[PDB]
C-alpha cells in the first residue's frame, strides 16, 4: 500500500510540474514556431521514413542474451541446495554455453556492424 | 507520518539535485581555468531557482509533426520513474523496503529507458530520431553486462535485498573482493546514466541536442531533473552495493553520514570523468561492452560461481 | 457429503500465553531445551494424525508447558530476562548478534540457578 | 482492495484488445509494455515477485529491440494509432462495450460461474503457509537448477541454437 | 481467480484474433504472437502460485526462453523480408501462388 | 510418452514433476497433495477406463480441492442470504465478524 | 554453412521430434516442437531467394500460431487437472484445441493452404526432410492421446484433408506442390485411423517415409521441379522410369504394390468400426489421387517427351548422384505386399 | 578558488544526509523506540501479526513481556 | 613450447582482456576440483534447518537417534563451529 | 574475508532458524486452536443465517472424504469484514 501510495505521489507531482508549465507561461504559437527543426531548413523528407539499423544482429543477439541473464538469476536461491555439485556443474555449463554463442558470434563477425 | 517520509525524502532529493546542477557547474569551471556561478546568491545558490523559474515561466514547444500524446507522457515518465528508483534505497533504512531490490532497479532503469525513447519517437525530427536509435543501442549494450555485474556481485550477497548489502559488508567493503566488476559497474552507471564518455543520446557536438532537441521549457526541465536525479541515485547505488558505510544498530546517523560523503565523491567523480575525457562513438560503446567488459564479466560470473563453492562461504539466505 | 465435527469454543478456550515475539525469541532456546519432550509428542501428533482437532490436548499441554517456563523465569530471572528480551526488540529482525552481553548475564542467570 | 486484482485483469484485457486491433508497432509495443507491466503487477498481487519481475524485464527487452526493428523497417510516413480509423476506434469502444456486457452477463445469468461479482476479493489466496520460511517463487525457479536439469539444459540450449540459427538466417 | 483467469483467457483469444486477423505489418502480428505469449505466462504463473506448485514454477520461464527464440526468428525473418522488399507487408509476400 | 527411453534406460528426465503431489523444493507440500496422492493411489494399475469408472469419488474430491467450485457456491449462498437477511432487517452481524472482538494468539 | 553450423542444426533438427517422442511432459513435447520449428527455418531459408524467404515466413508464422494454441490447451489442462498430460478427464474444449492446433502443424485441410505454398520454393531435400521428418512429433502427440479425442471431428478434418489433397494434386504441375497435395491425402488418411487404432497410423506413416524418400530422391537426381522436367527423364536417367512408375502407383495404393496395404487396412478397421460412409468416400477420393500419379507416370515414363540437344553434353556427363540408399527404399515401397501380416501387428 | 565549491558541496551533503536520517526517526517513531519490523518471509509476518493480536491495542510494537504472566 | 609462449606473451600483451578470462575461466573450473573445503558447502546447506525436524516414533528398536536435542547421540556441528 | 564472515553469518542463520524451530510447536497449536475457533464461530453463524432455508445442511462438506481438509482463507474469512479479508490476502504482500 505505501509503495503505491508513493508511486501515486510521484505521478501527481510530475503531472502538476508539467500541468503547471503548460499553463502558466504565456502562449505565442505560429507556423514557424512549431514547425519541426533541421538546423534552420525545412526538413527534406519526413522523420518518419526507414531508418536502417547496422546492430540488427546485435540486438537479436541481446534478446538471447537477455533470456541467458533470466536463466542466470535464480542463483542467489539456487547456491542454497543441498545438491551443490549438480548447481556448479549446471551454471558452469550454461555460463561456458553462453559465452561459446559470443566467441562464436565473435569470429562469424555478427558484432561488427553492416556497412 | 509516511506522507511525511515521502515528503522528507523527495524534496531533499530535488534540492540536492539542483545543487548538484550547480556544483557540476562549479567543479566544472574550475577544472577549466573559471570560476563557474557566484553572482546568482551568495555563491551562486540561487543559480538552479532562478534557471528553474525561467524554464517553468517559458512557453513551451508544441510541434506539428509531433506526436502530442507520447511527447507529453514522456518526461513526466522520466522524472517518475526516477522518484520511483529513489524510493527503495536504505539509509539504512529504506523508505519502501523490498524483497527484491535490484530488479526493481534494473525494471525502473529500462522504463527509464522507454521514456527517453518515447520522447525521440514523438518529437518528430531526425536528430530525436538519432538520439532514440543511439539509446537502444546503448541500452542494449550496458544492459546485456550491468545484468551480469550485479548477478555476480549478488550471488557475493546472497539476496536481492539491499540491507542484506549492508550486513554483508558489516565488516569489509565489496569493493576489495569485487573490484574489477566494480570498475565495470561504475563504467555501467556511466552509460545508463549517459553521462560522458556515454552521452551519446543528447549529443551537443555530434547531433544538436538529441532526445530532446524539440523539447523545450517545463519538459525540458523535467528531463534534466529525472537525469540528474539518476546521476545521483546511480552514485548511491554504487556507493551502497561495493563501498559499505559503517553501520551501528545503535545510531544510523553514522551510515547517513558516511553514505553521504561517499555519493558526494563518486557524483564528483562522475562531474570529473565528464571534464576529462572525449566522447565515445557509439558503435565503439557497444564494441567495448561486447568484446571487453562482457567476456569478463562471464568469467568473473563463472568465478563467482564457483568461489563461495569452494571456499564454504555461502552467504545467508536471509 | 456428511457434515463436518469441530469442537466447541469452551473445548478451545486454553489459557494462551500473552507473550511478545520478541520475549519468546529471548527465551527461545531454554523453551526449547525444557519443555521439549511436551512440544515433541505434539508435533508428533500432528504429523501423524493430520486431523488437528486430534491433538487438542496435546496443544494444551504444549500451552502449560510454556506458561510454567515463563513463570519459572518470572519467579527466578525476571530483570536480566526483561532487559534482554527488551534489547532483543529494539532490532528490526531481532537478532541474536546485536545483544549479547544481556543473553551472557540471562544465561549466567540461569545456569547458577535453575 | 477486493476488486483490484479484477481491475489489473480488466486492464491487460483492454492492453490485449489494443495490441489485437494493431495500430503502428510503435503504439504496439507500448501496449505491450503496458500489459506486461500490469501482469507483473497481478503475478505481484498473486503470489511471488520473482515471475513478475523476470516477464516485466524480459519484456522491456523485447520492446525496445521491436522499437528499434519499428524505426528500421516496419514504419510508415503516417503511423497507424487507434484513433487515426474510424473503424479501429470503433472497434476499440465496441470492445469495451462487449467486455462490460460480457461481464454483466456472467454475473447475472451465470450466477458464480467464472465471474461473481459478491464472490469478488473473495477467492485470490486460496491457502498460504502462515508460519514457514523458504517459500517464494524464486526458490522454484532455483529448483531448475538442481530438480530440473534437463528442463535447464533445454533452455541452454534453445538459446545457443537460436543464436547459430539467427545468425544463419541473417547471413545472407 | 476465477474472474482472473477468465480475463487472461479472453486477453489470449483476442491476441489469438489478432494473429489470425491480419492487417498489414507483419511486426504488428509478432506483437500479437508476443501478447500470446504474454497471457500464457501470467496464466501459468497465478496456476502455479495458486496451487504452490513451485516444482512447476520453471515452466513459466521455459515458456518466456522459447518464446524469446521464437521472436527472435521472427526478428530475422523479418530482416530478410525487409531486405526483399523494402517494407514488411504480407501483401507482398504473396508470390507463392504459382 | 510414445518412446519410452526415460523407462528403459531408468532416468527420470521430466517423470518427477508431472503433478502437484511430486517432489517439491525444501518439502512444501503443494495445494491438494492428499487428495491427487489419494487419486493417484487409486487410478495406479487399473487402466484409464477403469480409473474414471472407478475412482470417481477420489478425482471428484481431487478437482473440489483445486476448483472449489461446490465451495463458493456454498459460501456465495451464505452471503447471499446474510445480504437478504440484513436488507429485511431480521438479522444483525455478531460482534467477532463485524471487527470488535477479543483476539488469540 | 560452416560444419560447425551445419551440425548444430541438424542435430537440433534431430532433437526436436526426439524430445517430443520421448517426454512425458506435455511442456517437454511442446519444447521438442519448438526445437523443430526452430532448427528447420535456417535450412528453409538457406537458398536466400524471395520464394525461400517467403516460404520461411509463411512457416514460421503458421507453426508458431498452433505452438501457442497448443500451449494454450497445455496451460488450460494445468489449470483444470494440476498435472501435465491429458490423463483422462480434461476438458473437451481443450482436448479440441490441442487436436485443431496439431492438425495446423501437420498441414491437413482446412489448415491445408500453407503446405503447397512453404513446399513450393524450397529445394527437394528441405522438402523430403519437411514432409517426411516434421510430421513424427505431432503424429506421436496424437497417438499419445488417441482414446480422448473426438472421432467427430477427426473424421470431419480426415475426410475434407482427403477431399483437398486429392482435387489441389489433380490441379498441380509443380513437383513440390504435388508431393505436398500427396502429403495431404495420406495425413488424412492417417488422421482418420488415428482414434480407432494408432498403430495404423503408425504403418501408414512409414510407408508414406519409405515412399516419399525415394521420389524425392529420383526428383533430386536432376533438380526437376515440373512436369515435363519429369518428363524428359528417359534421356536423362532412362533406368529409374520403372521404378518410378512403380512408386507413384503404390503411392496411388494399387494391389499389388505394398501401398494398398496402408489402405486396405485402414479401411478394414474402419469396417469394423462401423464407418462405412467415410471408408468409401476416402477410397473414392483415394482413386482421385491415383488419378494425378496416372497423370504423372504418363508424362515421365510410358510415353516419351521430346528432349533437348543439351541433353547429348548431359548424357556424355557421368554421374555418382543415387545413393545406396535409394534402391533398398524404393524395393521396401514397391515390392513388400506379401509381407503384409509382419509389417501390421 | 577551489573552496568556493562548498557551499554547493554543503548544501548537497545536508539534502543527502536528511532522507535517511528522517526515515530512521520517522520510523522509531512511528514505532514506539524500535526499529520498523521486517517481514521478509511468512514466519515473520505471522509473529507481527500475532504481536499485534496479542497487544490488545492493534499495534505490533506495543511489546508484552512478563507482566502477562502470573 | 617456445612458439606457444611467443604466442602467449603476445595475447598478453596486445588483448589482456580475453587472456585474464580465460584464465579465471580455467581457475573457476579447476578449483573446486582442488580446494578441501568444498564438501562444507553442501555440508552446511544441509546442515541449515529451513524446516522443522519431525519427530518419530520411538518403538524401541532404533538406538541411534537422540530421545533429547541435548543428547551425545545426533548430527552436532562442531565441525562448522570450528569452521 | 568474506569466506569466514559468510561462515559466521550461516551460523548465526541457523541459530536464528533453531529459534524458530523451538518455537514452532506452541505457534502451530495457537494457530490451529484460532482456526478452529473461527471455524466454529463460521458454523454458527450458518447454523443463525441459514435456518430457514429450505434443503439446507449446516455445516455440510463438499467432500466425499471425512479426513480434514484445511480451510480456505475465503472460508475462514469470508463472513467477516473486507478490511480483515484484505489483511489476510494482501497483508504480507502489501507489508514493505
Ligand atoms: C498524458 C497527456 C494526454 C494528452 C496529450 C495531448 O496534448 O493530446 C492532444 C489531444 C488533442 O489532439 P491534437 O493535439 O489536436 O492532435 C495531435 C495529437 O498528436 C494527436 O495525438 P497522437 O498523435 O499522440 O495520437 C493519440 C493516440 C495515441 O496516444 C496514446 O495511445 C496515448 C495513451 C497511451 C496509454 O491515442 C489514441 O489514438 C487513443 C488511445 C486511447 C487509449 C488506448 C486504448 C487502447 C489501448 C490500451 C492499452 C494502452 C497502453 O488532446
Ligand atoms: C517548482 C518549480 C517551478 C516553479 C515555477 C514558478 C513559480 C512562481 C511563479 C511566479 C509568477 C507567476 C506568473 C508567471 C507569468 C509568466 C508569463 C507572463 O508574465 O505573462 C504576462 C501576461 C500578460 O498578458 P497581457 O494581458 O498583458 O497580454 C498578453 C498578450 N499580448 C502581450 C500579446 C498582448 O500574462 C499575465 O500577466 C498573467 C499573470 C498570471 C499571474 C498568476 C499568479
Ligand atoms: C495559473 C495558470 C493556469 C490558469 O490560469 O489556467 C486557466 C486557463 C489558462 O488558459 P490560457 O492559456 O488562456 O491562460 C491565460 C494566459 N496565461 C498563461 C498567461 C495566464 O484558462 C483561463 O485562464 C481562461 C479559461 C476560461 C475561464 C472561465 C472562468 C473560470 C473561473
Ligand atoms: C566504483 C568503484 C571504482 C570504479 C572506478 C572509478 C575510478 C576510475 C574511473 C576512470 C575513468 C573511466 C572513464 C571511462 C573509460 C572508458 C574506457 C574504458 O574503461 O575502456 C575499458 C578498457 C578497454 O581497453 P581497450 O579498448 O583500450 O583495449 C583494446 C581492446 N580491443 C583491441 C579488443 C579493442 O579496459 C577494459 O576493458 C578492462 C576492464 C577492467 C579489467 C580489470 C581486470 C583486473 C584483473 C583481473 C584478474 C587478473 C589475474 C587473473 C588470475 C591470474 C592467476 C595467475
Ligand atoms: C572455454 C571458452 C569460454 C571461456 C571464457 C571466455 C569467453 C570469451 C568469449 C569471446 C572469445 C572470443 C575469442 C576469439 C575471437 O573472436 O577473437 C577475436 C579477436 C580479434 O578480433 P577483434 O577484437 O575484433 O580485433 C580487431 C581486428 N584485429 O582475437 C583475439 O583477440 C585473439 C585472442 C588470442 C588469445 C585467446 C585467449 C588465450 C588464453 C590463454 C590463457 C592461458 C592461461
Ligand atoms: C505516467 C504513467 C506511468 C506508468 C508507469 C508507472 C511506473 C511506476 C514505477 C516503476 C514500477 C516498476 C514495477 C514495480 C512492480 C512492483 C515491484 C515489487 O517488487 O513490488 C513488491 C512490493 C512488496 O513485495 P516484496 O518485496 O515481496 O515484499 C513482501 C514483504 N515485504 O510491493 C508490492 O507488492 C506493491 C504492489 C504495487 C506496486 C506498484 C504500484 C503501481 C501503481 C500504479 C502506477 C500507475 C498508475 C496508472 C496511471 C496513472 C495516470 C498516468
Ligand atoms: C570536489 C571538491 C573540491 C575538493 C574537496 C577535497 C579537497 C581535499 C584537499 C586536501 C587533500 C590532501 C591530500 C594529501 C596532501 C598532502 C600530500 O602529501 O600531498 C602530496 C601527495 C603526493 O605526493 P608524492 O610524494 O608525490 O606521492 C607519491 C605517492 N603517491 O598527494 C597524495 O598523496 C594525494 C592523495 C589524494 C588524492 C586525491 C585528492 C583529492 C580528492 C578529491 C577529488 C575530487 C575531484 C572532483
Ligand atoms: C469476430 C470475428 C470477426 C471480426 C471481423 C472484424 C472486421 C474485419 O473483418 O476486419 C478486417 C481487418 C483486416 O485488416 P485491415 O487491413 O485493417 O482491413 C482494411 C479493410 N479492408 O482486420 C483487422 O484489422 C484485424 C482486427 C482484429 C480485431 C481484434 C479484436 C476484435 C474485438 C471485437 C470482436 C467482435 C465483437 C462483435 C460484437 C457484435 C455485437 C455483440
Ligand atoms: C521412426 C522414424 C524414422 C525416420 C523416418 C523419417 C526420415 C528421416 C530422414 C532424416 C534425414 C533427412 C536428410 O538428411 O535429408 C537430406 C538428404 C539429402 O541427400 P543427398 O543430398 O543425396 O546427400 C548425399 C550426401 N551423402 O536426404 C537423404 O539423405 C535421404 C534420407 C531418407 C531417409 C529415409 C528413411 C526411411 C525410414 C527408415
Amino acid at each position: 500500500m505505501n509503495l503505491y501510495t508513493v508511486i501515486f505521489i510521484n505521478i501527481l507531482l510530475s503531472l502538476t510540474l508539467i500541468l503547471v508549465a503548460f499553463w502558466l507561461p504565456q502562449m505565442n504559437l505560429y507556423s514557424e514556431k512549431a514547425n519541426p527543426y533541421e538546423c534552420g531548413f525545412d526538413p527534406t523528407s519526413s522523420a518518419r521514413l526507414p531508418f536502417s539499423m547496422k546492430f540488427f544482429l546485435v540486438a537479436i543477439t541481446f534478446l538471447l542474451f537477455d533470456l541467458e541473464i533470466a536463466l542466470l538469476l535464480p542463483l542467489p536461491w539456487a547456491i542454497q541446495t543441498i545438491k551443490t555439485s549438480t548447481m556448479m556443474i549446471m551454471a558452469f555449463i550454461l555460463v561456458t554455453i553462453l559465452s561459446l554463442g559470443l566467441a562464436y558470434e565473435w569470429t562469424q563477425k555478427g558484432l561488427e556492424w553492416t556497412e | 507520518m509516511f506522507f511525511i517520509n515521502i515528503l522528507t525524502l523527495l524534496v531533499p532529493i530535488l534540492i540536492a539535485m539542483a545543487f548538484l546542477t550547480l556544483v557540476e557547474r562549479k567543479i566544472l569551471g574550475y577544472m577549466q581555468l573559471r570560476k563557474g556561478p557566484n553572482i546568482v546568491g551568495p555563491y551562486g545558490i540561487l543559480q538552479p531557482f532562478a534557471d528553474a523559474m525561467k524554464l517553468f515561466m517559458k512557453e513551451p514547444m508544441r510541434p506539428l509533426t509531433t506526436s502530442m500524446s507520447l511527447f507529453i507522457i514522456a518526461p513526466t515518465l522520466s522524472l517518475t520513474l526516477a522518484l520511483s528508483l529513489w524510493v527503495p534505497l536504505p539509509m539504512p533504512h529504506p523508505l519502501i523496503n523490498l524483497n527484491l531490490g535490484i530488479l526493481f532497479i534494473l525494471a525502473t532503469s529500462s522504463l527509464s529507458v522507454y521514456s527517453i525513447l518515447w520522447s525521440g519517437w514523438a518529437s518528430n525530427s531526425k536528430y530525436s530520431l538519432f538520439g532514440a536509435l543511439r539509446a537502444v543501442a546503448q541500452t542494449i549494450s550496458y544492459e546485456v553486462t550491468m545484468a551480469i555485474i550485479l548477478l555476480s556481485v549478488l550471488l557475493m550477497n546472497g539476496s536481492y535485498s539491499l540491507q542484506t548489502l549492508i550486513t554483508t559488508q558489516e565488516h569489509m567493503w565489496l569493493l576489495l573482493p569485487a573490484w574489477p566488476m566494480a570498475m565495470m559497474w561504475f563504467i555501467s552507471t556511466l552509460a545508463e546514466t549517459n553521462r560522458a564518455p556515454f552521452d551519446l543520446t543528447e549529443g551537443e557536438s555530434e547531433l544538436v541536442s538529441g532526445f530532446n532537441v524539440e523539447y523545450a521549457a517545463g519538459p525540458f526541465a523535467l528531463f534534466f531533473m529525472a537525469e540528474y536525479t539518476n546521476i545521483i541515485l546511480m552514485n548511491a547505488l554504487t556507493t551502497i552495493i561495493f563501498l559499505g558505510p559503517l553501520y551501528y544498530i545503535n545510531l544510523p546517523e553514522l551510515y547517513s553520514t558516511n553514505f553521504m560523503m561517499e555519493a558526494l565523491l563518486l557524483s564528483s567523480t562522475f562531474l570529473w570523468i565528464r571534464a576529462s575525457y572525449p566522447r565515445f562513438r557509439y558503435d565503439q560503446l557497444m564494441h567495448l561492452l561486447w568484446k571487453n567488459f562482457l567476456p569478463l564479466t562471464l568469467a568473473l560470473c563463472m568465478w563467482h560461481i564457483s568461489l563461495p563453492i569452494f571456499t564454504a562461504g555461502v552467504p545467508p539466505y536471509m | 457429503p456428511g457434515i463436518v465435527e469441530l469442537p466447541t469454543l469452551e473445548e478451545l478456550k486454553v489459557e494462551e500465553v500473552k507473550v511478545s515475539s520478541a520475549v519468546l525469541k529471548a527465551a527461545a532456546h531454554h523453551y526449547g531445551a525444557q519443555c521439549d519432550k511436551t512440544n515433541k509428542e505434539f508435533m508428533l501428533c500432528r504429523w501423524e494424525e493430520k486431523d488437528p482437532r486430534r491433538c487438542l490436548k496435546e496443544g494444551k499441554l504444549v500451552n502449560g508447558c510454556a506458561l510454567n517456563f515463563f513463570r519459572q523465569i518470572k519467579s527466578h530471572c525476571a530483570e536480566p530476562f526483561t532487559e534482554y528480551w527488551t534489547c532483543l526488540d529494539y532490532s528490526n529482525m531481532q537478532l541474536f548478534r546485536h545483544c549479547r552481553q544481556q543473553q551472557a548475564k540471562f544465561d549466567q542467570c540461569v545456569l547458577d540457578k535453575l | 482492495m477486493n476488486n483490484y486484482i479484477f481491475v489489473l485483469s480488466s486492464l491487460f484485457l483492454v492492453g490485449c484488445l489494443g495490441l489485437a486491433l494493431k495500430p503502428s508497432p510503435i503504439y504496439g509495443g507500448l501496449g505491450l509494455i503496458v500489459s506486461g507491466f500490469v501482469g507483473c503487477l497481478m503475478v505481484l498481487g498473486f503470489g511471488g515477485s520473482f515471475l513478475g519481475l523476470m516477464v516485466f524485464l524480459i519484456y522491456l527487452g523485447g520492446m525496445l529491440v521491436v522499437f528499434g526493428y519499428t524505426t528500421a523497417m516496419a514504419t510508415e510516413e503516417y503511423p497507424e494509432t487507434w484513433g487515426s480509423n474510424w473503424l479501429i476506434l470503433g472497434f476499440l469502444v465496441l470492445g469495451v462495450i462487449m467486455e462490460v456486457f460480457l461481464i454483466c452477463v456472467l454475473n447475472y445469468y451465470d450466477e458464480v460461474g467464472v465471474i461473481n461479482l459478491d464472490g469478488l476479493g473473495d477467492w485470490l489466496m486460496y491457502e498460504v503457509d502462515d508460519v514457514g520460511v523458504m517459500l517464494e517463487g524464486g526458490i522454484g525457479v532455483a529448483a531448475m537448477y538442481s530438480c530440473a536439469t534437463w528442463m535447464m539444459v533445454v533452455a541452454g540450449w534453445s538459446l545457443f541454437a537460436g543464436i547459430f540459427i539467427i545468425i544463419e538466417i541473417t547471413r545472407d | 481467480m476465477p474472474s482472473t483467469f477468465f480475463n487472461l483467457t479472453m486477453a489470449f483469444s483476442l491476441s489469438l484474433l489478432g494473429t489470425l486477423m491480419f492487417r498489414s505489418h507483419l511486426m504488428s502480428t509478432l506483437l500479437c504472437l508476443e501478447g500470446m505469449v504474454l497471457s500464457l505466462f501470467i496464466m501459468t504463473s497465478v496456476t502455479s502460485l495458486n496451487s504452490n506448485s513451485m516444482s512447476s514454477m520453471p515452466i513459466p520461464i521455459t515458456i518466456l526462453v522459447f518464446a524469446a527464440c521464437e521472436a527472435a526468428v521472427g526478428l530475422a525473418l523479418l530482416v530478410k523480408v525487409s531486405n526483399t522488399y523494402g517494407t514488411d507487408y504480407v501483401q507482398n509476400l504473396n508470390l507463392l501462388q504459382c | 510418452p510414445f518412446l519410452d527411453i526415460q523407462k528403459k534406460l531408468g532416468i527420470s528426465l521430466d517423470r518427477h514433476f508431472m503433478f502437484l503431489s511430486a517432489e517439491q523444493p525444501y518439502k512444501n507440500a503443494a495445494r491438494c497433495h492428499a487428495f491427487e496422492k489419494e487419486w493417484i493411489e487409486c487410478a495406479h494399475g487399473i487402466g484409464g477406463t477403469r480409473a474414471k469408472k472407478e475412482c470417481k469419488i477420489e478425482f471428484d474430491d481431487f478437482e473440489e480441492c483445486l476448483l472449489r467450485y461446490k465451495t463458493m457456491r456454498r459460501m456465495h449462498d451464505i452471503k447471499k442470504q446474510r445480504e437478504k437477511l440484513m436488507k429485511e432487517g431480521k438479522y444483525t452481524p455478531p460482534p467477532h465478524h463485524s471487527g470488535r472482538e477479543e483476539p488469540r494468539p | 554453412m560452416n560444419p560447425i553450423t551445419l551440425a548444430i542444426i541438424y542435430f537440433t533438427i534431430f532433437l526436436g521430434p526426439v524430445i517430443t517422442m520421448s517426454s512425458t511432459n506435455l511442456m517437454l513435447m511442446w519444447v521438442g516442437l519448438e526445437f523443430s520449428l526452430l532448427a528447420i527455418i535456417p535450412m528453409l531459408i538457406n537458398k536466400k531467394n524471395p520464394r525461400s524467404t517467403e516460404a520461411a515466413t509463411k512457416y514460421f508464422v503458421t507453426q508458431a500460431t498452433a505452438s501457442m494454441i497448443i500451449l494454450l490447451a497445455i496451460v488450460l489442462n494445468y489449470k483444470q487437472l494440476g498435472t501435465w498430460m491429458f490423463q483422462q478427464q480434461t476438458n473437451g474444449l481443450i482436448l479440441n484445441m490441442t487436436l485443431m492446433a496439431l492438425s495446423m502443424k501437420l498441414g491437413l485441410a482446412p489448415f491445408h493452404f500453407w503446405l503447397p505454398e512453404v513446399t513450393q520454393g524450397i529445394p527437394l531435400h528441405m522438402g523430403l526432410i519437411l514432409l517426411t521428418w516434421q510430421k513424427i512429433a505431432p503424429l506421436s502427440i496424437l497417438i499419445q492421446i488417441y482414446p480422448l479425442l473426438n472421432s467427430t471431428i477427426i473424421l470431419m478434418l480426415a475426410i475434407t484433408s482427403i477431399f483437398m489433397g486429392a482435387w489441389g494434386g489433380l490441379n498441380q504441375t509443380q513437383m513440390r506442390k504435388i508431393m505436398a497435395y500427396s502429403s495431404i491425402a495420406h495425413m488424412g488418411w492417417m488422421l482418420a485411423i488415428l482414434p480407432y487404432n494408432p498403430s495404423l497410423t503408425l504403418l501408414n506413416l512409414m510407408i508414406y517415409i519409405i515412399l516419399t524418400a525415394p521420389m524425392f530422391m529420383a526428383l533430386m537426381l536432376n533438380n526437376s521441379m515440373t512436369i515435363n522436367s519429369i518428363s524428359l527423364l528417359w534421356n536423362k536417367t532412362p533406368a529409374m522410369l520403372t521404378m518410378i512408375s512403380l512408386m507413384l502407383l503404390s503411392l496411388g495404393g494399387l494391389p499389388p504394390l505394398t501401398g494398398f496395404l496402408p489402405k486396405w487396412i485402414i479401411i478394414t478397421e474402419l469396417m469394423k468400426n462401423n464407418c462405412l460412409i467415410m471408408a468409401t468416400l476416402m477410397a473414392m477420393m483415394a482413386l482421385l489421387n491415383l488419378f494425378f500419379y496416372t497423370r504423372l507416370i504418363y508424362s515421365t515414363s510410358l510415353t516419351m517427351f521430346p528432349t533437348n540437344n543439351n541433353s547429348k553434353m548431359m548424357t556424355h556427363q557421368t554421374k555418382t548422384k543415387p545413393n545406396l540408399m535409394f534402391s533398398t527404399l524404393a524395393i521396401m515401397s514397391t515390392m513388400t505386399l506379401p509381407l503384409a501380416p509382419q509389417l501390421i501387428t | 578558488m577551489w573552496f568556493e565549491i562548498l557551499p554547493g558541496l554543503a548544501i548537497m551533503g545536508v539534502c543527502l544526509v536528511i532522507p535517511g536520517v528522517s526515515t530512521a526517526y520517522i520510523h522509531k517513531f512511528t514505532n514506539g523506540g524500535k526499529e520498523k519490523r521486517v517481514a521478509r518471509v511468512q514466519y515473520q509476518w505471522y509473529l507481527m501479526e500475532r504481536d499485534r493480536r496479542i497487544s490488545g491495542v492493534n499495534r505490533y510494537y506495543v511489546s508484552k513481556g512478563l507482566e502477562n504472566i502470573d | 613450447a617456445g612458439r606457444i609462449s611467443a604466442f602467449l606473451k603476445n595475447a598478453w600483451a596486445k588483448e589482456p582482456v580475453l587472456v585474464v578470462s580465460f584464465s579465471v575461466w580455467g581457475l573457476a573450473i579447476i578449483m573446486p576440483m582442488i580446494s578441501p573445503y568444498t564438501k562444507y558447502a553442501s555440508m552446511i546447506n544441509k546442515a541449515t534447518p529451513y524446516n522443522y525436524p519431525v519427530p518419530v516414533r520411538d518403538d524401541g528398536n532404533m538406538p541411534d537417534v537422540p530421545s533429547h536435542p541435548q543428547d551425545p547421540l545426533g548430527p552436532s556441528l562442531d565441525w562448522l563451529k570450528n569452521l | 574475508r568474506m569466506m569466514r564472515w559468510n561462515q559466521e553469518r550461516r551460523r548465526l542463520l541457523i541459530e536464528d532458524l533453531e529459534a524458530r524451530i523451538a518455537l514452532m510447536p506452541l505457534f502451530q497449536a495457537e494457530k490451529d486452536r484460532r482456526t478452529l475457533q473461527i471455524l466454529r464461530e463460521n458454523l454458527e453463524e450458518e447454523a443463525i443465517i441459514m435456518k430457514d432455508v429450505p434443503n439446507w445442511k449446516v455445516g455440510e462438506s463438499v467432500f466425499h472424504t471425512t479426513r480434514w481438509v484445511p480451510p480456505l482463507i475465503g472460508e475462514m474469512y469470508g463472513l467477516r469484514t473486507k478490511e480483515e479479508m484484505s489483511n489476510a490476502n494482501f497483508g504480507f504482500t502489501w507489508y514493505t
